[PDB]
């Protein structure tokens, strides 16, 4: 197998072109933009739950960001 | 002539007392290579054709499952076994299922049940390891002039004849004398085995496709697979990662085979690098090399000829080959034979002074028939300027206008030059140098540089690399202490990486 | 000096098993491979088994897997090649290679045998029989022709004949058997002749052989 | 999977001159090559170590080069008692190692004329049991022959069952006894008997078709 | 072998090389000629121009032995770290082999 193994972690950078490298820009950006427009909920269960740590207005922010891009990847 | 029109075509200029200079040839690239009493040769990686390869662990990517069985052991009555399990080329699992009277037993539990299942695999890829001791690059030169743009200046290199060669370039034979007729000879001495690391990349075989895939990835590879070293049925270890036993309602247990994992591999390829095959060797489309020329016996033929008398005409008009430089075409009508063409650039012709510099080093007419074409290339400077390619009353002129400005030169290539770091990486500052203390000692900071980073991150992709950045970022613009340049080299240094491509 | 010599011989039913037993004598086996290197008449060599150093490891070829197993004795200096499940492809020259190993299988300099007739036949005892062999009557009165005294359909390999008390054997040579399409033997030769000797010389060929008890003196006829 | 073949199995030269002997390979074998010399009714020895250093007691003469997986042999001087058959040997990763084929190497003689014996069948032997019509072919070349019986307008094989002699040392002796097995019905149902030689020195087979009760 | 004269040219390099997991290269070569006893000029060099020994060598005065046509050899050099050349030869007929 299920968690095939990803080969953008040991890409090979020459000039010409890897395999797939014209759907390798939107591709995360696709699955969490997909995740959040089919789940809206989790946008206010992060802004609960991000808002509570970090109490300083800056890392609540971080957190929410890391929040919402570990959920679609469930990692 | 067959450098002149890519778009990876880089100018090196300049050696240490002209003996050598050190460049890095670009696969999909090419190098000009000028000097100032020397003609210009041009210098383009064409293949890299690697032989002798010996397989590794070879997958399976398309499975069947034959004819299955199962059987349940009553509860307190021991462990469910078959005869068919002694065989390697079956799957099996273990299992706890209810058990019943309407079940036939004689006991309530949950009795063991062990579910057999032939493993068949239909279609299989293939790795195989790279030899870095197998490596063949295949370089071709050709130098500027007495060229026309038909069978000159195209791929017609299968012969030996002046202005063209082609050398091998092995790890057994690592300098190379290419004989250029008239011309003498440039001397490579190129460095093969520091390519593209291939001691950590392998050749996938699958459905006629093959793709440069990095080793540590391939070793990683959840599919069952056997050793390779069999012509026969393969013994196929790891089995379990295409069959599924699924307990149904806990009274039966079915096993059904995965999909085929053609395009799970297709998607998990997103890094590899493809590559092809004509037969036994593999031919790649990528890679760099590490190169010296010898150019102490390269000579400039056609010095001692005389010039033109008159009459050239002006076919084939010129254009500009995306860099600056002008390829310009020339008719020259006349009987001279070996004769001189005195082409030069000249901003306000009335003075008639040579200001822009030339690739075509001396240009030398050949043929000695009436109507004889010529290939030249010549470089204006920023500004309104005229290309002046004859003698007397009777020259031609061109009004060329090359847009752009100085400042604009330097940053397009400083642009190329951040391009060229990164793809090379270490290798980059070893593209123009002549041998000093700044680019000896630029290389071994940034080898030290790449050696700490390529451990470090080294596994980062294209959206994960701007994703750091971000944060990077962050902590640069906040966090006022003594620690800011760390979060700004590794800043750029990341963000850069990212956005080249 | 390089003494590998062999043992085992003689003819091989189809169902039973026999050893080779090579008597490897003359330098420190405990360390030296031992390999196993057949002979086919009429083509080439075949790789059979070999063992290791170690005592426990050893290994076969692919056609030959699971059937000769061998064994050497490390107080003995020989080996045993186990010949299970005999088929009739294995009617070749058995031979015994030794070189020395550092690793598993490896040598440097290699040692060979003498070689091993070991042929498949099965048929039941049979006598060598006097088959005559003569030149066309037109061109016998001196000069050079070609004649033997053919054996064929003889058990076991070989019989020993000679000619004339070893006078006529400038083209007599002991040839191997040729197959039938049975467990009988063949052969069939040559030989150069002054033919001043029609009347003469008798041509007697003393076809004698010890398990067989047949001899019958006959002549070629013209 | 790495079959040793040879390329070419025999060639038709002087002793003297040179020869050059290959073998191949399917997968990457490096340079662990070893070569052999079997003489017919000997036991084999060897060539060359790695196809560059020679046993104790052969001399320097032949050697061999390495080239990608192809070995080519490099002989000085051949002499008439090195003409033997030869072999080649895989030491690469794990064994079985792989032999060769066999490589003869034949020279030139009298290819003039072979030789027109027929034997008639020897009418006792033929009471006895058997049927050996022997014909007899000697002196010719090359050893290769393609022998049809026409019996009766009709081609008749299965059963030749040849013996090529070893070659002499002055002119290269080769025989061939073909002999047809046949039975004494099958020797009463055939009148018409022919023999072939097909001798490639000359331009026409000599097929002498006799009668049944000739000489 | 310190009496010994230096090769002539005429080299070949079979069994390619390798490294033995300590950073040292074993080379083997095969002296095509007749001089007998030569003694293989082998030196480790960056910038082949100038040919400068930076590696120190392990097989210590290396010496071919055999007098017969193809001599053989089997060397043992430390290339330093980096990019370097194996020039097993003299003058112009020399051979050499590129290691990282």
């Amino acid at each position: 197998a299920v968690t095939l193994p990803s080969h953008s972690t040991r890409k090979l950078q020459t000039r010409s072109q890897t395999w797939l490298e014209s759907r390798e820009y939107t591709k995360h950006l696709i699955r969490v933009e997909n995740w959040i427009f089919r789940n809206p909920g989790f946008a206010l269960a992060a802004a609960a739950i991000a808002w509570l740590l970090g109490s300083s207005t800056s890392q609540k922010v971080i957190y929410l960001v890391m929040i919402l891009l570990i959920a679609p990847a469930y990692s | 002539i067959r450098c002149i029109g890519v778009s990876n075509r880089d100018f090196v200029e300049g050696m240490s007392g002209g003996t050598w200079v050190d460049v890095v040839l670009e696969h999909g690239g090419c190098v000009t290579v000028m000097a100032q009493d020397k003609p210009t040769v041009d210098i383009e990686l064409v293949t890299t054709t690697v032989s002798n390869m010996a397989e590794v662990r070879s997958y399976c990517y398309e499975a069947s499952i034959s004819d299955m069985a199962s059987d349940s052991r009553c509860p307190t009555q021991g462990e469910a076994y078959l005869d068919k399990q002694s065989d390697t080329q079956y799957v099996c699992k273990r299992t706890l299922v209810d058990r019943g009277w309407g079940n036939g037993c004689g006991l309530f539990g949950k009795g063991s049940l062990v579910t057999c299942a032939k493993f068949a695999c239909s279609k299989k890829m293939t790795g195989k390891s790279i030899q870095p001791e197998n490596l063949e690059y295949r370089i071709m030169l050709s130098v500027h002039g007495s060229q026309h743009s038909g069978m000159i200046v195209n791929d017609t290199g299968h012969e030996t004849d002046e202005n063209r060669a082609k050398v091998e370039i092995t790890p057994n034979s690592p300098r190379a004398e290419a004989t250029l007729g008239g011309f003498g000879s440039l001397g490579l001495d190129c460095e093969p085995r520091t390519g593209l690391d291939f001691s950590d990349l392998y050749y996938l075989t699958m459905n006629n496709k093959h793709w440069l895939v990095h080793k540590e990835w391939f070793h990683d590879i959840p599919l069952p697979w056997h050793a390779g070293a069999d012509t026969g049925t393969p013994h196929w270890n790891n089995k379990e990662a295409l069959v599924e036993f699924k307990d149904a309602h806990a009274k039966r247990q079915t096993v059904v085979v995965l999909g085929s994992q053609e395009g799970a591999v297709h998607t998990a390829l997103a890094g590899a690098l493809e590559a092809e095959m004509d037969g036994a060797k593999g031919r790649l489309s990528s890679g760099h090399l590490k190169c010296r020329l010898k150019m102490d016996k390269l000579r400039l033929k056609g010095v001692s000829y005389s010039l033109c008398t008159a009459a050239f005409t002006f076919t084939k008009i010129p254009a500009e080959t995306l860099h600056g430089t002008v390829t310009v075409e020339v008719q020259y009508a006349g009987t001279d034979g070996p004769c001189k063409v005195p082409a030069q650039m000249a901003v306000d012709m009335q003075t008639l002074t040579p200001v822009g510099r030339l690739i075509t080093a001396n240009p030398v007419i050949t043929e000695s028939t009436e109507n004889s074409k010529m290939m030249l290339e010549l470089d204006p400077p920023f500004g309104d300027s005229y290309i002046v390619i004859g003698v007397g009353e009777k020259k031609i002129t061109h009004h060329w206008h090359r847009s752009g400005s100085t400042i604009g030169k330097a940053f397009e290539a400083t642009v190329r030059g951040a391009k060229r770091m990164a793809v090379l990486g270490d290798t980059a500052w070893d593209f123009g140098s002549v041998g000093g203390a700044l680019n000896s000692l630029g290389k071994g900071i940034h080898q030290i540089f790449g050696a700490a980073f390529k451990s470090l991150f080294g596994g980062m992709s294209w959206f994960s690399q701007i994703l750091i950045g971000t944060l990077l970022m962050w902590l640069g613009l906040n966090t006022k202490n003594g620690s800011i340049s760390l979060m700004c080299l590794a800043l750029g240094g990341v963000l850069i990486f990212l956005s080249t491509a | 000096e390089v003494q590998l010599l062999e043992s085992g011989g003689g003819l091989v039913q189809p169902g039973g098993s026999l050893r080779l037993s090579c008597a490897a004598s003359g330098f420190s086996f405990s360390t030296y491979s031992m390999h196993w290197v057949r002979q086919a008449p009429g083509k080439g060599l075949e790789w059979v088994s070999a063992i290791s150093g170690e005592g426990d490891s050893a290994y076969y070829a692919d056609s030959v897997k699971g059937r000769f197993t061998i064994s050497r004795d490390n107080s003995k200096n020989t080996l045993y090649l186990q010949m299970n499940k005999v088929r009739a492809e294995d009617t070749a020259v058995y031979y015994c290679v030794g070189g020395y190993s550092n690793f598993y299988y490896y040598y440097t300099m290699d040692a060979w045998g003498q070689g091993t007739m070991v042929t498949v036949s099965s048929a039941s005892t049979k006598g060598p029989s006097v088959f005559p062999l003569a030149p066309s009557s037109k061109s016998t009165s001196g000069g050079t022709a070609a004649l033997g005294c053919l054996v064929k359909d003889y058990f076991p390999e070989p019989v020993t004949v000679s000619w004339n008390s070893g006078a006529l054997t400038s083209g007599v040579h002991t040839f191997p058997a040729v197959l039938q399409s049975s467990g009988l033997y063949s052969l069939s030769s040559v030989v150069t002749v002054p033919s001043s000797s029609l009347g003469t010389q008798t041509y007697i060929c003393n076809v004698n052989h010890k398990p067989s008890n047949t001899k019958v003196d006959k002549k070629v006829e013209p | 999977d790495i079959v040793m073949t040879q390329s070419p199995a025999s060639l038709s030269l002087s002793p003297g001159e040179r020869a050059t002997l290959s073998c191949r390979a399917t997968q990457s074998i490096s340079t662990f090559l070893a070569w052999y010399q079997q003489k017919p009714g000997q036991a084999p020895r060897l060539l060359i170590y790695d196809a560059s250093t020679r046993a104790s007691g052969i001399p320097a003469r032949f050697s061999g080069s390495r080239s990608g997986t192809d070995f080519t042999l490099t002989i000085t001087r051949l002499e008439p008692e090195d003409f033997a058959v030869y072999y080649c040997q895989q030491r690469y990763n794990w064994p079985p190692y792989s032999f060769g084929q066999g490589t003869k190497l034949e020279i030139k003689r009298t290819v003039a004329a072979p030789s027109v014996f027929i034997f008639p069948p020897s009418d006792e032997q033929l009471k006895s049991g058997t049927a050996s019509v022997v014909c007899l072919l000697n002196n010719f070349y090359p050893r290769e022959a393609k022998v049809q019986w026409k019996v009766d307008n009709a081609l008749q094989s299965g059963n030749s069952q040849e013996s090529v002699t070893e070659q002499d040392s002055k002119d290269s002796t080769y025989s061939l006894s073909s002999t047809l097995t046949l039975s004494k019905a099958d020797y009463e149902k055939h009148k018409v008997y022919a023999c072939e030689v097909t001798h490639q020195g000359l331009s026409s087979p000599v097929t002498k078709s006799f009668n049944r009760g000739e000489c």
